[PDB]
């Protein structure tokens, strides 16, 4: 039995930690909903 | 049960103790999450029940109590925030510039942030606080890191 618990409001936060790069990747999506890298 | 708009943890007591299997968004009386989190199973909210309403394994999305309500989209230029809800840890916003998943059917935004598998379903927001998609379905790249698509449904 799965259950849910509240974790917070959905809002933009000014001066939040900024991180992460922006890669451009060639991908394929299969009938099972799985992404794979195409090379 | 609780129907107030917001981000929610998805938990189970089947395994050892209480385990967080994913995350979801409550908006307009509808609960939105990724298909791989619940497998389409019913959910409990206190003493109330949430029954599945729509779902699709290929999109990896599911809605409870009503049709999919989230219809905002990434503009293709601006930074976004992942409102990450990791297991056992406080909700935390992380700002990032999304990359791109290029497919035979078009391009999709992608976020290159590393989090445990139980963080799947955490919402990605634009500067107006609108949910532009959910985090949790993507790929593993050369450096072992995870890159998730910005997965969004369609509002009928
Ligand atoms: C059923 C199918 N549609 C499906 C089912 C499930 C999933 N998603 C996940 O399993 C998932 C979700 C998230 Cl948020 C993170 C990860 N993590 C991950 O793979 O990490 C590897 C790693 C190694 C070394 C260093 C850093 C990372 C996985 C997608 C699709």
């Amino acid at each position: 039995d799965m259950y849910i618990e509240r974790a917070g409001d959905i809002t933009w936060e000014k001066d939040a930690e900024v991180t992460g790069n922006s890669p451009r990747l060639d991908v394929a999506l299969d009938e099972s909903g799985d992404f794979s890298l195409v090379e | 049960g609780e129907t107030t708009d917001g981000v929610y943890r998805v938990m189970t007591r089947r395994l050892l103790g209480s385990t967080q299997v994913g995350v979801g968004v409550m908006q307009e009386g509808v609960f939105h999450t990724m298909w791989h989190v619940t497998k389409g199973a019913a959910l409990r909210s206190g003493e109330g029940r949430l029954d599945p309403y729509w779902g699709d394994v290929k999109q990896d999305l599911v809605s409870y109590c009503g049709p999919w309500k989230l219809d905002a989209a990434w503009d293709g230029l601006s930074e976004v925030q992942l409102l990450a809800v990791p297991p056992g840890e406080r909700a935390k916003n992380i700002q990032t510039l999304p990359g791109i998943f290029k497919t035979k059917d078009g391009d999709i935004g992608a976020v290159a942030l590393d989090y445990p598998a139980g963080t799947s379903g955490s919402p990605i927001l634009d500067k107006c606080g609108r949910v532009i998609g959910l985090y949790g379905n993507g790929v593993v790249i050369k450096n072992g890191s995870y890159v998730s698509a910005i997965t969004q449904g369609k509002r009928e």
